[PDB]
């Protein structure tokens, strides 16, 4: 069957492990573990039609970097998650995007700017804020609790449904 | 960089950080597992070039020789 290649990318400690866990295996990872790479392949039914998820889960952690090229080249649908309680990892995320563009030559490639860990009460990214940094790229914003599931499926089936209306 | 060593699995491949090479391959395979399957099924990792063998887990990673494996299910097959 098609199989989507679905890479989630951003900064240390905003929760692309745990995002990715609590899709694949409807279960909240509580410890930080750093990430170098990993990859997981489960079978989902997105708007009625199966498809294969190949998720690779990568490194925040900068002394990784060189990893990305490989990564960003072959991805077809990217993640870009930062913590809302975390305003670097906000500004991180046009790092990750500019990466994409030297290996792709454009940034023509499905895109979510994923807020994480929404059920935390303390916020320092602004909603008005992230909302016009998606704007600003032409991709959704999507607000997302690895914790509760809270928008987790609908980040990841985003991605596939922006590769299945190319 | 850290050294790490990758593990290939049923569902994916998991890159396992290790601090030197006298960590025993018990040590990874029990990262690899919690990592990929959470909290019983018996898994034994085998060298990537040689299929069907599983590694003495209480060898170093050292003394393998090799720093690609593949995570198997004690009743399955690479
Ligand atoms: N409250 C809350 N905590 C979260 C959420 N997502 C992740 N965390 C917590 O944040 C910590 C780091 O999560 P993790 O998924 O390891 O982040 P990461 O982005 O994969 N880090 P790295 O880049 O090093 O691999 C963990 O303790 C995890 O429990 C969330 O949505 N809500
Ligand atoms: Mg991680």
């Amino acid at each position: 069957m098609t199989e989507y290649k679905l890479v989630v990318v951003g900064a240390g400690g905003v929760g692309k492990s745990a995002l990715t866990i609590q899709l694949i295996q409807n279960h909240f990872v509580d410890e930080y573990d750093p990430t170098i790479e990993d990859s997981y392949r489960k079978q989902v039914v997105i708007d009625g039609e199966t498809c294969l998820l190949d998720i690779l889960d990568t490194a925040g952690q900068e002394e990784y970097s060189a990893m990305r090229d490989q990564y960003m080249r072959t991805g077809e649908g990217f993640l870009c998650v930062f913590a809302i309680n975390n305003t670097k990892s906000f500004e991180d995320i046009h790092q990750y995007r500019e990466q994409i563009k030297r290996v792709k030559d454009s940034d023509d490639v499905p895109m979510v700017l994923v807020g994480n860990k929404c059920d935390l009460a303390a916020r320092t990214v602004e909603s008005r804020q992230a909302q016009d940094l998606a704007r600003s790229y032409g991709i959704p914003y999507i607000e997302t609790s690895a914790k509760t599931r809270q928008g987790v499926e609908d980040a990841f089936y985003t991605l596939v449904r922006e590769i299945r209306q190319h | 960089e850290s050294l790490f060593v990758r593990i290939n699995a049923a569902h994916g491949f998991s890159l396992i950080q290790v601090d030197n090479t006298k960590v025993t391959m018990k040590e990874i395979l029990l990262k690899a597992v919690k990592r990929r399957k959470g909290s019983g099924p018996q898994y034994r990792l085998e060298k990537q070039s040689e299929p069907n063998v599983a590694v003495d887990l209480d060898s170093t990673l050292e003394s393998q020789s090799a720093w690609e494996f593949c995570l198997v299910r004690e009743n399955s097959s690479r």
